[PDB]
Formats: structure tokens, C-alpha cells, sequence
């Protein structure tokens, strides 16, 4: 009895369990902290750096450094650490004995895949391995074989249009732009109140103001005008210090940045325009198929008000006798584990892992032709 | 990334 | 919870393939 | 007990059903489907060739091709998938308890029929068939004896005249002109407009809005003036995308290409001229009475308003002392397997079946010499 | 004194001049900038237009679009402007004193010319005009009278057979994959090494790379598996910045594209087999002085080893008897002007010209009657 | 274009 | 067909 393990590890948030779960056994943000003083209390805990919640709860006096940047590995030393706190740490099983499930985003550098095998199989020792595409686990998910998936995570947002199983790979868009962006941005406009925040253990309070206060506007250009009226659209923060800020206008501006880039500096379309694009490079025949399944999932995508601004813009743009329905679940915040862990319980998937042997016989380039 | 973009 | 909008349809609902006159004889 | 088994097999569309009723049981085109992308949900349907109204509905991912190319099969290997689906899932009956009528354009190259006896004998392991005119049963279906048919299905036209049951086979005319070269003129025209169908998969649609709003015109070139005197001719169509195209002045220009074969680039002359030279071949006794039952039949000339013109042009080419009747019949679209299954009814026709103890007596060859 | 200006005015450059001349005289990136940002100092110069060379210089903080997209234009406020510029501050001579021969690509909107006869006449105030095909000027260009002429300029393809001077309509082939769309697989494949470019200022530095180390294959497996083996096949860039980038198996995989446009997605077919079935709808009497005197021509045609390429494809297709020759004039990249400037310089070509009251009497519909 | 591909 | 016309 050998049970798979699904690990997501995207940019800003690691979610590991077991194959056959409904739920991932356990999320953690994919941090790495270094301390950053030089602490004589020995034998008390000391480290030299610190993974996960345990970074969360002592990030007061340590630099928070993401492994993963826009989907991309920036340093394979601090993933090593992440992927070694989530076999021994996380969840409490040796490598060695069942196959993982990876995810990555689709258009990254081939040598992200080929040090992910390389790592897989000469560090951690396990049998077998996969890497699928997010987007491709988000429709397996939602109980479908057809529809456009919008997968906005933490660092990067892509979409990828499937039609009865077979994908699109000449309409697959990708954007670099996501929480991790909208959450620089409002560390920038939250100086127009005078609140000022810079270090990188502050970015994380500036996330937590953005997960929890604020929202996307129906209409931006009416929204303006009605937090400048009257003050009932302000919301109160309480810094873990005491300190209390409030923020009126700043909650729809955050979340604002994924239609309208420019406010980044960025000349990419919105997610409303990537869709839409997406979906009409498609073929004539299956655009209906793909308009009224548009599915949503990622982090990014749990904005109180995305889904009724998406079909605001999907349809003023589609063809006035096309129907939209924007497949918004609840449970979309890990729609791409719950895909990870159908797929690989599935029996006609067993034969799709790559095994220690094959990778004995080609190296890490194998990673290429096996993995879709 | 090494061109274009950081990562 | 409380992230479900008044648009949104739980992934629950399942849609029928596309079928245009195009399609029938 | 057992009843003959009637396949029109014609081009383009194929047609089926069981000898002595008077509609055929089944219709479907002759597309053969297969995928050109690479499926990523394994195990959803994967299927390495769709045929018929499964290949018409997944068109969006496929690429379709026809079995038969201006009356010649020119892929046997489709052909005998066309034919499996004809057989074992439309119908639902085993090949080796009926008779089974096949049906062939006139002129056609000598291996076409000879590899269809092949193959209905060494694969379906058939009881008896036989390989009829596809023209001459559409004067049988129109309950009459002497005429001239007009057959213009959507690979090849042909005039074929008939006296007293017994064809001529000195004044069979053929044309390589047909409907899909009128799909083809249109996917042209309709650039003029700035739209753009060059896909298999767009061809449907282009054939659609032939079959729906393209009409031939009486006087085309007082249509012509009247079109560009003032729109009031143009329709609009939508696409399976929910665009809303519109075609004005091109509805009888595509039609017109039957009486005109110059648009094409073809030196041949028009249907009306084709079926005049035919009679004119035709014993001079019998003319009497050909001009009175010339028939129209097969799907192209299912086009609004050819009666009339038909019947002016012939009129105008003939001399005025003849009587000129274009007999239209409102369901000419299966008159041909309608001729089939009433000729396969017939007790006389119980001897003209080759048996399948006779095709071992000379070969495939023996179909030269049977069927007329 | 008095003579015609030539003006191109094809897709990606836009190239204009006098009649007599070997080169045309001014040749430019067709497209235009506007500033993406606000400006705040005084002194700056124009606004909301920048054209050509000029638009080129200043692309880090502009938008670029192109008016003209595949062969169609998109937006006439923008190519009104390329025209302005090309008459008023690049040939620097008034457009009410020249006649213009401006170049269209075949089976286009008739709009657009409608349109370009419309601005010409009622803007420019040119005294007369004339719109000819690109394929014919080639042609004219090479001083040939039988050919059939291979153009491939960025955002169209077309191969048009001529014989004794007559044009065959009926065997005209247009392709939409250019070079733009090989500029944008090149951008796309480029990911894999791990370079991102997706503003469209860097657009023009990957179309740069494209055009100075981008060759095609003779045998593509074979090219892909000493490339995969061995290093000597690596080639480097510099970027304006001043980074260097490697671009090895990209080199001819991005332009391998124009025979096998499956890679893009496109289920078509390539531009060898459109060169082959463009003259297999030839007549057959004339297709081997067609095969022997095959003319290339376009800014997309000039990567190296391409002609070769071209021959061995053909002559593959091509029966063995028949004499395979592909005529490469290494000044095919403004070939079409230089049969523009030369369709100017006859005294056959003095009658054609659309006069200024030959428009007031009819309508801009005259172009069709006049021009073929 | 206006209908099928983009311009 | 095999020699003149495709099919
Ligand atoms: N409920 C929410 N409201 C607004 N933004 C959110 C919410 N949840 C997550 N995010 C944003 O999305 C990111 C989390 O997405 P996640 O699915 O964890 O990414 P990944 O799956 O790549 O780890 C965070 O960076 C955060 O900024
Ligand atoms: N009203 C119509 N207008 C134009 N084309 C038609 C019409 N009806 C049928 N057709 C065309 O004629 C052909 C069908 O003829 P059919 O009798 O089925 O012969 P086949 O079996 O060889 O297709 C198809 O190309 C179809 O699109
Ligand atoms: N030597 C070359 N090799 C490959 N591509 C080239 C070369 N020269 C120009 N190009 C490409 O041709 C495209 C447009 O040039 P061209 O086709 O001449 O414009 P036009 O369509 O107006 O003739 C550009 O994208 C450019 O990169
Ligand atoms: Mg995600
Ligand atoms: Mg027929
Ligand atoms: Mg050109």
C-alpha cells in the first residue's frame, strides 16, 4: 500500500497531502527566514534559518525571502529546505516510498522542470514523479473535461482553454502579475494616507489588509466617486502593534490592478482582456463551450466582487448572444490540489509517472517528453 | 527570468 | 466562505457541449 | 425474412437504409475526424478517429476529411471506417445477412467499383450486392420511364439519359463541377465582405450558410443591378461564435458558378448546357419526349428559384416547338436512394445480386461485367 | 520635374520613392508610438504621434501599433498618418503634384481599397493614383513574363502563377502565416531558455533577433539532433542594454514554422505545398515553365538557406522529370517596389491611372473597374 | 477581418 | 483523380 503525495509548492503558499484527499493535509506559506541578528541565547531553539509558519511567527526578527518568484525558482538551496520541511516536517513520511505530484506553471524555463526531476530524484530519493500544469488540475477539479480555466496564484496568473480533454496549446496565455504584485502596489498607495510600510516582514501585514479588506469594484469610475462623497466605504485595520489605520479608497484601487496594469507600469492587458483573448484564439466551433465555463481559481481569484466584474467585462466584450457563466466555487482558494490528487489516484495514471528507472536512463531531459 | 522581467 | 458572489456557479453545475446548425445534417 | 441493405454511399454525405420503405434510415456526412491536438485529461474519452455526427458536433478539435473526392474514393482506409459506422452503428445490423446495394457515379476509374466489390466481400464477408448507377435510380424514384436526370450531388453532376428503362450510355454527360466546388467559390467570394474560412472545421460553416441563404437568380445580371442599386437582399447569419456576418449581393453569385464554370476557372460549360448537348446526343425520336421529363435531383439542385432558370435556359437553347418541363420533386435530395431501395424491392432484381460464390469463380472483376 | 512616386506600403515597412530609381527612397518601420506616460517637464516635443524611424528611436516609453495587420488596415487615423509622413517629412515633396502607385496584397477586403482610393483622392488631393498586386510588380520586378511569384512580406503570404502576362485568378494562393506571426512563435519559444519579452517595444528586439540569426533548416530532424548534441550550433545576441543572451535550437525552429505551420497551431498547410498546389491548379500545359521559374520576394524570405530548402521540398513533390529551379535574387526585400517604380516608367501604364475626375464621376467603387 | 481571425 | 483534378 503506496499512496501518492500531491505537493502544489506555487509562489507564495506550499499546500502538500496526501493522493485522495479532499483537502490538502497541510498549507504553509513558502517562505524561508534568515535572522537577521546575531542572537547569544544558546541552545534555545538558535537556527540558522527557518521554514514556513515557524518564519510566520518569529518574521518580526527575520528577512522573509520566496523561493519562487513569478512561478520561477530563484534559489534551489531554499526549495531543497521547502521540500525537505514538507516530507519530514509537514507531512511526517520518508520520499522514498511514494511517487509526487508536482505543479508548475505553464511557459517557465525548461530548466526549472529539469532541476525539479534532478532534485526529485537524486536528493529526495522517491520512486516515481509527475509535474502537470496548474491550469490542467483546476479542470479536473471542477468536475469537467471542457471550459477555460483562469488561474490567478500569488506570483503569476495564466489561462488555459481545454476542449473535451484535448488542450489548446497555441491559446495558452500567461501574465506575470499577482498577489504578490497587488500587495506591492498597495504598499504604495497606502503612503497617500501616510502610513508607511517598507520591511519584508511588513509586506506580510500589508497581505493580511489586502486578504482582508479589500475588494474588487463593480465599477471602478462610480466606486471613485462614491468613496469620494461620504466616509461609508472606509474600513479599520489594528497593526499587532496598537497602531490602527484605515483605509476608504485604497480597497478597490489594490485589486483594481489586474484589469488595469497600467497602474503598475505594465503594458499588458487586464485578466478580463487575457481571458477574452484567450478564448478567441481559439476555433470558432468550440468559443461557446469555453465562454460559458469560464472557471476561476488561485488565491488571487477570492476578491469579494471578481466574478461579477468578470462577467461584466467577459460580456460586454463576447458577442451579444453569448452566454457567460463564470464558475466561481468557494472551495476554488486549492481547486489545483484537489485536481492534483484526482489525477494521480486515478488507475489509468499509473502509468504515466516517471520512474527512477527511466530517469536512471536518460537523465533529467526525460522530464520533457512524459510530462504534458 | 535573465532577460525581460527579474526571476 | 462568504467569497461566493451573485454570479458565481458552483463547479457542482456542469454545462452541455456546444451544438450549432452547423452540426445537425 | 432478411431485406437488402440500400447505402447511397454518395460524396460528401452518406446515406443508408433497408430495402422496400420509402425514406432512408439514416444520414450522416462522410467526414472522417481526427484529432490535431494532444489530448492532457487521459482516460476522458480518448478515441484516435470520430466518424460521422460525432465528427460533425467535435469539429472544433479536428480535422475532417472526406472518403470520397469528386465521386472517387480516394482513401480506402477511411472508406471501410465510413462503411463500419454505417453498418454496426447507425443501423445496428451485421453485413453478413443482407444484400447490399452499392451506387456509383457514371466514368468513374476503373478500381473504384472493383475495390468496392473487394472490400464488401473479403471484410464484411457480405451474402450478395450489386453496384448501381447513382443517376438512373432517381428516374426510377420519380415514377417514370423516359427523361433525362439531372444528378448533382456534392462530388459529381452528371446528365443521364433514360429511354423506356434501358440507359444510353453514348450521351452520359459528367461534370466535375458540384457542391463542394461551390463551398470552395464561396469560401472565396466571401472575402470581398472581409470574412476569412480557409479550416476543415470552418468549411461546415461555410456550407451552412451556403445551404440556408445562397439562392440562384433568374436574371443575374438584373440581380446584379438590383443588388448594387440598393441592399435590400442582404442577410444576416450568426456563426457558432455569435458573430453577426452578413451577405448581400453574394447569395447568387455562388449558385451561379453551376451555369458558369468560368468563375471557377474551368473551361467546361454550365449545367444547362451540359444537360442540352446530353439530349442533343440522344436518338432523335426519343427528344420528344425528353424534354418533357428532364428531372432535377441530389442536394445541389435543392436551390431556390433553379426550376425557373433551368427551365428558361433549356427553353431559350432548344427550339420553341419543343415542350420544355423541368420536374422538380420537393424531396429530390434522397431520390437516388429512393430508386435504390425501389429497384433492391424488386423480384426481378432477386438474380441480379453477384453472389458471393460467383465472385470466387473470377475476381473482383466480375462487377464489370453484371452491373451495367 | 514632374514624375509618379511609388509607395508600397506593405505590412512591418513601409517603402516609398520616385519612378526610375533602383532603390526606393524611403524605407521605414510602418507603425506609430504613443507615449504610455504623462509627460511633466516642458520642452518635450510632439505628442500622441510618433512615425517610423522616430517612433523606432523612442520606443522605451511608447506603445507601438501597427496600422496595417495581415495585409488589412486596422486603423485609418494611424495609416492616414504613415501617409502624411511618407509624403510630407520623409519624400519631402507635395502628394498634389505625383501620381502614387500604392501595392495591395490579393483576396482583400474591398473596403480597403475603396477606402485607400477614398483618402488618396479626398486628403492627399493626388491628381491621379493606381493600386496594383504586389505579386505583379515582383514579377515586373524580375522582368520575367512567366512565373510564379512566392511573396511573403510580414503579415500575408501569397503565390500567384502568371503565364504570357495573363493573371489566373482561379489559382491565386494566400496564406496568412508572415513574419510577424514567426516573430511571435519566436517570442514564444524563447521562454524555454528563460527570456521573456512581451512588451511591444521589445517585440522589435526579438523581430531583430529573428532577422539577423534566425536561419532556416535543409533537414530539420537532422538540424534538431546536432543541435541537441553538440554546441556549435549556439549562436549569441546583444541586447541594447548590453546583456548578451545565447539562442542556440531556437535558430531554426522559429522559422521551420513557415513549412509546418502545425507548430503555431495552425491546421494548414505550409508555404511549399501552397507553391504546389498554387500551380497543380494551373493547367497542365504550362506547369513546368511555372516549376522552373519560381521567384521569391519580402523581408521574410531572405533567411539563409531558405531557397534550397524550397527547391528540395518542391522537387520532393514535384515529379522527377520535371526541372526544379528557385530563381533567389538576393534584392527581393524591396523587389516589389522596384517593379512598383517600374509599372511607373511605361508608357502603357501613363492610360491606366485613375484620374481625379474619373473619381468624382463614379464613386470610389472605380477602383475595381479600372484596377484587377 | 471582421469575421474569422482578428483584423 | 490520379492525373488531372486532386482526387
Ligand atoms: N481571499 C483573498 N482575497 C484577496 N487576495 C487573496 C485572497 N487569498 C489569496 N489572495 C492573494 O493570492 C495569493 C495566494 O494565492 P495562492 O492560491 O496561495 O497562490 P499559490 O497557489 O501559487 O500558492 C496571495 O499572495 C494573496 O495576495
Ligand atoms: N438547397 C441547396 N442548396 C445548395 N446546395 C445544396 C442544397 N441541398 C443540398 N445541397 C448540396 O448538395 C450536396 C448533397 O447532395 P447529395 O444528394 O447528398 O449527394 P452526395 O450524397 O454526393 O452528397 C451537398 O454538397 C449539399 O450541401
Ligand atoms: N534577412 C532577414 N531574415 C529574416 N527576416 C527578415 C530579414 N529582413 C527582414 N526580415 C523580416 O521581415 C519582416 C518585414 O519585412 P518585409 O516583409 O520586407 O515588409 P513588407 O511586408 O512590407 O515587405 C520583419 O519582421 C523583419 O524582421
Ligand atoms: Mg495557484
Ligand atoms: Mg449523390
Ligand atoms: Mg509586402
Amino acid at each position: 500500500d503506496i499512496a501518492a503525495l500531491v505537493v502544489d509548492n506555487g509562489s507564495g503558499m506550499c499546500k502538500a497531502g496526501f493522493a485522495g484527499d479532499d483537502a490538502p493535509r497541510a498549507v504553509f506559506p513558502s517562505i524561508v527566514g534568515r535572522p537577521r541578528h546575531q542572537g547569544v541565547m544558546v541552545g534555545m531553539g538558535q537556527k540558522d534559518s527557518y521554514v514556513g509558519d515557524e518564519a510566520q511567527s518569529k518574521r518580526g526578527i527575520l528577512t522573509l525571502k520566496y523561493p519562487i518568484e513569478h512561478g520561477i525558482v530563484t534559489n534551489w538551496d531554499d526549495m531543497e529546505k521547502i521540500w525537505h520541511h514538507t516530507f519530514y516536517n509537514e507531512l511526517r513520511v520518508a520520499p522514498e516510498e511514494h511517487p509526487v505530484l508536482l505543479t508548475e506553471a505553464p511557459l517557465n524555463p525548461k530548466a526549472n522542470r529539469e532541476k525539479m526531476t534532478q532534485i526529485m530524484f537524486e536528493t529526495f530519493n522517491t520512486p516515481a514523479m509527475y509535474v502537470a500544469i496548474q491550469a490542467v488540475l483546476s479542470l479536473y477539479a471542477s468536475g469537467r473535461t471542457t471550459g477555460i480555466v483562469m488561474d490567478s496564484g500569488d506570483g503569476v496568473t495564466h489561462t488555459v482553454p481545454i476542449y473535451e480533454g484535448y488542450a489548446l496549446p497555441h491559446a495558452i496565455l500567461r501574465l506575470d502579475l499577482a498577489g504578490r504584485d497587488l500587495t506591492d502596489y498597495l504598499m504604495k498607495i497606502l503612503t497617500e494616507r501616510g502610513y508607511s510600510f517598507t520591511t519584508t516582514a511588513e509586506r506580510e501585514i500589508v497581505r493580511d489588509i489586502k486578504e482582508k479588506l479589500c475588494y474588487v469594484a463593480l465599477d471602478f469610475e462610480q466606486e471613485m466617486a462614491t468613496a469620494a462623497s461620504s466616509s461609508s466605504l472606509e474600513k479599520s485595520y489594528e497593526l499587532p502593534d496598537g497602531q490602527v489605520i484605515t483605509i476608504g479608497n485604497e480597497r478597490f484601487r489594490c485589486p483594481e490592478a489586474l484589469f488595469q496594469p497600467s497602474f503598475l507600469g505594465m503594458e499588458s492587458c487586464g485578466i478580463h482582456e487575457t481571458t477574452f483573448n484567450s478564448i478567441m484564439k481559439c476555433d470558432v466551433d468550440i468559443r461557446k463551450d469555453l465562454y460559458a465555463n469560464t472557471v476561476l481559481s488561485g488565491g488571487t481569484t477570492m476578491y469579494p466582487g471578481i466574478a461579477d466584474r468578470m462577467q461584466k467585462e467577459i460580456t460586454a466584450l463576447a458577442p451579444s448572444t453569448m452566454k457567460i457563466k463564470i464558475i466561481a466555487p468557494p472551495e476554488r482558494k486549492y481547486s489545483v490540489w484537489i485536481g492534483g490528487s484526482i489525477l494521480a489516484s486515478l488507475s489509468t495514471f499509473q502509468q504515466m509517472w516517471i520512474s527512477k528507472q527511466e530517469y536512471d536512463e536518460s537523465g533529467p531531459s526525460i522530464v520533457h517528453r512524459k510530462c504534458f | 527570468w535573465x532577460a525581460x522581467c527579474p526571476a | 466562505q462568504d467569497r461566493m458572489d451573485r454570479s458565481a456557479v458552483g463547479h457542482e453545475y456542469q454545462s452541455k457541449l456546444s451544438k450549432h446548425c452547423s452540426q445537425v445534417d
